[PDB]
C-alpha cells in the first residue's frame, strides 16, 4: 500500500496461480451505497434479481490500483477478491489488508485436514514463541482470523498447545519454526492430522462363560484389548470402543457372534 | 490465645475425632487443579516445616529436576509448586482454602477457619477450558501427570461433562488417572450440578427414568465422586430490625435477605425505613409487602422488601418475585412479624458479616448431581457440605481423603501404593452417616447421596468398612426380579474382632400422582431384618443379603410402567451396643431392563393422535400448532411459496413436516379426510417438502443413529 501524489495505491502480491488453488482471476472493487444498503434489487425481464452494488477499480499498467479518496466511501468498503480454478472465491476489506504495516509480516496456522472444510476440527490452540523464548505479546490478528497473526521480521516458534483429541491424531510435528522477512513475509505453517473414526464392538456368547473368564480382542498387530463383562446383559461383553477389525481370544488369566457398529459424528 | 475455631463443618464432618489422634495432614500433599490461587493468603502456612513432605524450595527443585519438569516454582512452605498450564496471553482459592487452610488470624466473624488437612501443603496447577471443552484435557493430562510426579497424595480435580459413563471415559485421561491410583494418589472430583433431566423445566416423568447427569471424569471407577450437602450453617451479612432483638426465633431479629440480577443494590448501615402494605394493589402506603399474590415481579411505586408467600417455605427465591428502581427482598418469617409493631418501623443492613442458621441447611444441594452413570453404575460415591455445590464439597473429601491415607500410612505400614487409595476411598463411603430428608422424612436414595454424608472420625476409628461382589465400597446390581440378592462382605481392620448385627432398608422413587412426575423424593417401601454375623480381626465376614419385592411390582410398575429403581442400604450396628462400628454399603437395581430404556422422546404425532403431550413441547397457540421451533420428536422439512406472478428467489425456512400455514399464518398438524396427519414428500427439486430430515428429543446418551427407508409392503 503506497502513495504517489494523493496516492491510496493498493498493490496485491503476485498470486502464483499454477495450480488447483492456483488463482485465475482478481477484482479491486468498492460498494456503493444507495438506498442505505450495500446491495440492490434489480427487476429484469425473467423475474428478480440480486447483486451488491459493486463498482470496479481498474487495474492500471503499472500494476497497482488507484484507490481515489472520494465521496462517502472508505477503506473499509473496498475489496480485494480472487478466485481460484476451482471456483472458491475469498474478498477482504482493503483496510485489513492495510491493517499490516510495511515493516511488518503475517504468519498462519491451520489443520491439514484430509476431509472436507465443514467436517473438519476449527477449534484449536497455539503458543508463540520469540527468537529467545518467551511468548508473544500484544498480538495483532489479520483479516479477521484469530490464527493470522502480525508479527515483525525474525525467526520464530509456534506450538500447538491443544485441539479435539476426541476426533483427531496430530500426524506432524507439534512446534514447527518459521522465519518472517521483507521478501518471505507470509508464511503458512500448518499441522497435518487425521481423523479418528470409532466402533462400538460387542462379542456375544450363545452361553454364560465361567466365571472370570477373559475375553479380549487381537489387534492388527498382535495386541491385546481386554473387554468388559457388561453388567446389565451378563452374556454380552463386548466392551470396549476403539475402531478398525478384530477378532476374539477368550483366556482364564468359546463360541463368537461378533458385532461392531459404525458409531460416530458427534 | 489464638482465637477460637469455626465448626460449622467440623462438627458435622467429625474432623476433631481425627486431629485428637494425629492426624492433620503432616506430611502429605493435596493437589488442586483449577482456576486460580493467591498463595500469599494468611490461610497459606503450615505449623513446622521440619515434618512436612517437601521442605524447601531446594527440595522442590530437586524433585522437578528428578521427575523432569522444567517449569512452575516453589513460593513458599505451604503451596510448594505452582504453575499455569494455560499459559498464553478467586474461585479455587476458596478449595484449597478447604482442603488445607491453617490461619493464626481470625476472620470477618471473629474465628479462625481451617480446613480439614490444615498441615498439609499444596500444589497449585491453573487448568480450565475456553471454547470446545476436551481440548483442555491434555493440559489437565500433563497437570495429573506432574501432581505424581512431584509427589501428591490427593489430587482436587475440577472438570466435569454432565451424564458421564464409567467404563468407557476418554482413553488418555482415565489412563492418566489410573497411573495417578497406581501412585497411590486419591483423585477426587465433584459430581456436577446439572441435578437431573429436565431440571430447568419441570421434574423428570414417570415413563422415563434414566436422569441421571453425574459428570465425567467423576462417574470413572477410580476417582471419588462427591456430592454435596447444604451446610446448616451461613456467614453473610445480615439485615436488622431492633424492635425484634427479643424474638429468637428470628435469630433475634437478624434476616437472611437475597437479590436475583442486581438492580441497584444495597447501601449499607444506615437506618432507612419502610412500613407494611399487604394489600398487594392499591393501598394508602406513604411509601414491606407479601408477594403472596402470586402474579408477576414487578417492584411497587418509590421508596422495596418483598417477604414469602409460603410460611416457612425459607426458599429466599432468587429471581426477586414470589428493571430496577430500589432493591431486592425475601425472608418470610421476619415479615408476618415485621408488619406488626403499629404497621411499620424501622431496619438497616449490616456490614460485617454473622453467622446464621440456614434457610436451606442439612437438605441435599438442589444441584448436586444425581442418579446413575449414563451407562448404569452408582455414582456419586459420598457427600460433603457445599452451581458452586459440589464443586466445595469436592475438596472436603480430598482433605478426608489425606487425613484416612495418614490412617493407613499409620496402621497398615506395609499396605502397598497400589492398593491404598480404594481402601481411602472404602473406609470413607462406608463409615459415612445415611442422610434423612428432614422434609419428608425419609432417607435419601443413594443415586443422589452416595454412601453418605462423610464422617471422618468414623472413618479413622472403626477398623471396618463394607464391600459388595465387585469389590467396591457401593453396589451396582443391574437388572433386579422380584428377588433382590447380593453378597456383602465386611472388613476388619483392627487387632481385635468384632460382631455387627445389620439390617436392610429399601426404597424406591416417590412419583407424584396427579402429575405422572417423580417427585425426587424416595420412598420406603420396606426394612428386611438379615441378621447377625462376626467379623474376624485382621479378616472379613460374607453374608448375603435376600428381598422378596414380590408384594409391591404391582404399585410400583403401574406408577412407573418402564421399570423402577430398588435401591437402599444395608446398615451394620455393633451388636451390643446400638452406636459403635456403625457402617452401611448403598445398592441400586432396576426392576426391568435398564439397558433397553427408550432413548427418543415419543413421536410428536403418534403423541397428539393419544391427546399427550411431549415433555418439552409448548402447547401454546391454536390447536395442534406444532412450529418447527417447537421441542418436540419430529421429521423437519423446507417449504417454498408457488408464486404465479414471478419466480419465486426464496425459501421459507424449515417447518414440521406434516404441519401447513393457516389463515393467522401459524403451522398446523392438519388431518385428511379419515382423521389422521399424513407425511409425505415430492421430491421434485421445487424445494417444496422436498426431502424428510429427523429431528428428536433424546431422553437418553445415543449413538449410531441413522436413517432408512424401506417399502411398506417390507
Ligand atoms: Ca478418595
Ligand atoms: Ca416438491
Amino acid at each position: 500500500f503506497d502513495t504517489i501524489n494523493g496516492v491510496d495505491h493498493f498493490t496485491p502480491d503476485k498470486t502464483k496461480a499454477l495450480g488447483s488453488s492456483g488463482i485465475v482471476r482478481e477484482e479491486v472493487f468498492y460498494l456503493a451505497k444507495k438506498n442505505g444498503r450495500k446491495f440492490d434489487v434489480t427487476e429484469g425481464k425473467d423475474g428478480i434479481t440480486v447483486s451488491d452494488n459493486k463498482v470496479y477499480i481498474p487495474k492500471n499498467p503499472d500494476g497497482s490500483y488507484t484507490i481515489s479518496k472520494r465521496d462517502g466511501v472508505t477503506l473499509s468498503d473496498y475489496y480485494y477478491l480472487v478466485e481460484d480454478r476451482a471456483g472458491n472465491v475469498s474478498f477482504a476489506t482493503l483496510r485489513d489488508l492495510k491493517a499490516v504495516g510495511k515493516d511488518k509480516a503475517v504468519v498462519n496456522f491451520g489443520l491439514d485436514l484430509p476431509v472436507p472444510e465443514d467436517k473438519q476440527i476449527v477449534n484449536f490452540t497455539y503458543l508463540v514463541r520469540d527468537a529467545d523464548g518467551k511468548p508473544i505479546e500484544n498480538l495483532e490478528y489479520y483479516n479477521n482470523s484469530g490464527n493470522s497473526l502480525i508479527l515483525p521480521y525474525g525467526k520464530y516458534t509456534v506450538e500447538l498447545l491443544t485441539y479435539d483429541t476426541n476426533a483427531a491424531k496430530l500426524e506432524s510435528d507439534k512446534i514447527v519454526s518459521f522465519t518472517l522477512s521483507a521478501d518471505n513475509n507470509f508464511q503458512q505453517v500448518t499441522f497435518k492430522m487425521t481423523m479418528l473414526a470409532t466402533s462400538q464392538i460387542t462379542a456375544h456368547f450363545d452361553h454364560l462363560l465361567p466365571e472370570g473368564s477373559r475375553v479380549s480382542l487381537k489387534t492388527a498387530q498382535g495386541q491385546l484389548i481386554p473387554l468388559e463383562q457388561s453388567l446389565y446383559v451378563p452374556k454380552a461383553y463386548g466392551k470396549t470402543v476403539q475402531e478398525g477389525t478384530y477378532e476374539v481370544v477368550v483366556s482364564l488369566p468359546p463360541n463368537e457372534v461378533h458385532e461392531l457398529s459404525l458409531r460416530l459424528v458427534k | 490465645s489464638l482465637p477460637p475455631v469455626n465448626t460449622d463443618i467440623h462438627d458435622w464432618v467429625k474432623t476433631k475425632g481425627a486431629w485428637d489422634k494425629g492426624y492433620k495432614g503432616q506430611g502429605k500433599v493435596v493437589a488442586v487443579i483449577d482456576t486460580g490461587i493467591d498463595p500469599a493468603h494468611q490461610s497459606m502456612r503450615i505449623s513446622d516445616v521440619s515434618t512436612a513432605k517437601v521442605k524447601s524450595k531446594e527440595d522442590m527443585l530437586a524433585r522437578q529436576k528428578a521427575a523432569g519438569i522444567n517449569y512452575g516454582s516453589w513460593i513458599n512452605d505451604k503451596v510448594v509448586f505452582a504453575h499455569n498450564y494455560v499459559e498464553n496471553s478467586s474461585a479455587g482459592m476458596h478449595v484449597t482454602g478447604i482442603v488445607a487452610g491453617n490461619s493464626k488470624e481470625a476472620a470477618a466473624t471473629g474465628e479462625r477457619f481451617l480446613g480439614i488437612a490444615p498441615e498439609a501443603q499444596v500444589m497449585f496447577m491453573r487448568v480450565f477450558a475456553n471454547d470446545v471443552m476436551g481440548s483442555a484435557e491434555s493440559l489437565f493430562i500433563k497437570a495429573i501427570e506432574d501432581a505424581v510426579a512431584l509427589g501428591a497424595d490427593v489430587i482436587n480435580l475440577s472438570l466435569g461433562t454432565a451424564n458421564g459413563a464409567q467404563l468407557s471415559g476418554s482413553k488418555p485421561l482415565m489412563e492418566a488417572i489410573e497411573k495417578a491410583k497406581k501412585a497411590g494418589v486419591s483423585v477426587v472430583v465433584a459430581a456436577g450440578n446439572e441435578r437431573v433431566y429436565g431440571s430447568d423445566h419441570d421434574d423428570p416423568l414417570a415413563t422415563n427414568p434414566d436422569y441421571g447427569l453425574v459428570g465425567s471424569p467423576s462417574t470413572g471407577r477410580t476417582p471419588t465422586s462427591v456430592a454435596a450437602i447444604n451446610s446448616k450453617w451461613v456467614i453473610q451479612r445480615l439485615m436488622t430490625v431492633e424492635e425484634l432483638e427479643k424474638r429468637a426465633d428470628l435469630n433475634h431479629g437478624k434476616a437472611i435477605y437475597s437479590e436475583s440480577v442486581d438492580f441497584k443494590n444495597i447501601k449499607d448501615s444506615l437506618g432507612y425505613d419502610k412500613s407494611h402494605q399487604f394489600a398487594y394493589v392499591k393501598e394508602s402506603t406513604d411509601a414491606q409487602d407479601v408477594k403472596g399474590k402470586i402474579a408477576l415481579i414487578e417492584r411497587d411505586p418509590n421508596k422495596y422488601d418483598e417477604m414469602i408467600a409460603l410460611a416457612k417455605k425459607h426458599g429466599a427465591l432468587g429471581v426477586l418475585i414470589f428493571i430496577p428502581s430500589a432493591f431486592i427482598s425475601h425472608e418470610f418469617g421476619k415479615a408476618m412479624s415485621q408488619l406488626n409493631g403499629n404497621g411499620t418501623g424501622s431496619l438497616e443492613f449490616d456490614s460485617v458479616v454473622s453467622k446464621a442458621p440456614s434457610q436451606k441447611g442439612n437438605e441435599m444441594n438442589h444441584f448436586s448431581n444425581w442418579g446413575l452413570t449414563s451407562d448404569g453404575y452408582l455414582k456419586p460415591d459420598i457427600t460433603a457440605p457445599g452451581q458452586t455445590g459440589t464443586a466445595m464439597a469436592s475438596p472436603q473429601i480430598a482433605g478426608a481423603s489425606l487425613l484416612v491415607k495418614q490412617y493407613l500410612e499409620k496402621t497398615q505400614p506395609n499396605l502397598p501404593k497400589e492398593k491404598i487409595a480404594d481402601i481411602v476411598k472404602n473406609l470413607l463411603m462406608s463409615n459415612a452417616q445415611i442422610h434423612v430428608n428432614p422434609e419428608t422424612k425419609t432417607t435419601t436414595s443413594p443415586r443422589q447421596q452416595g454412601a453418605g454424608l462423610l464422617n471422618i472420625d468414623g472413618a479413622v476409628t472403626s477398623g471396618l468398612y463394607v464391600t459388595g461382589k465387585d469389590n467396591y465400597g457401593s453396589i451396582s446390581l443391574g437388572n433386579i426380579t422380584d428377588t433382590m440378592t447380593f453378597d456383602v462382605t465386611v472388613h476388619n481392620l483392627s487387632n481385635k474382632d468384632k460382631t455387627l448385627r445389620y439390617d436392610t432398608e429399601l426404597l424406591t422413587d416417590h412419583v407424584d400422582p396427579q402429575k405422572g412426575r417423580f417427585t425426587l423424593t424416595s420412598r420406603s417401601l420396606k426394612t428386611y431384618q438379615g441378621g447377625e454375623v462376626t467379623v474376624p480381626a485382621n479378616g472379613k465376614v460374607t453374608v448375603r443379603v435376600t428381598m422378596d419385592v414380590s408384594q409391591f411390582t404391582k404399585e410400583l410398575t403401574k406408577q412407573m410402567p418402564n421399570g423402577y429403581y430398588l435401591e437402599g442400604f444395608v446398615r451394620f450396628r455393633d451388636s451390643q451396643d446400638d452406636q459403635l462400628n456403625r457402617v452401611n454399603i448403598p445398592f441400586v437395581g432396576f426392576k426391568g431392563q435398564f439397558e433397553n430404556l427408550a432413548v427418543a422422546e415419543e413421536s410428536i404425532y403418534r403423541l397428539k393422535s393419544q391427546g399427550k403431550t411431549g415433555f418439552y413441547f409448548d402447547e401454546s397457540g391454536p390447536k395442534d400448532d406444532i412450529y418447527v421451533g417447537k421441542h418436540f420428536t419430529g421429521l423437519v422439512t423446507l417449504g417454498s411459496e408457488t408464486n404465479v406472478s414471478t419466480k419465486t428467489i426464496s425459501d421459507n425456512g424449515l417447518h414440521t413436516l406434516g404441519t401447513f400455514k393457516n389463515a393467522d399464518g401459524k403451522f398446523i398438524l392438519e388431518k385428511n379426510a379419515q382423521g389422521n396427519p399424513v407425511l409425505a414428500i415430492s421430491p421434485n427439486g421445487d424445494n417444496n417438502q422436498d426431502f424428510a430430515a429427523f429431528k428428536g428429543v433424546f431422553l437418553r446418551k445415543y449413538q449410531g443413529l441413522k436413517a432408512s427407508v424401506y417399502h411398506a409392503s417390507d
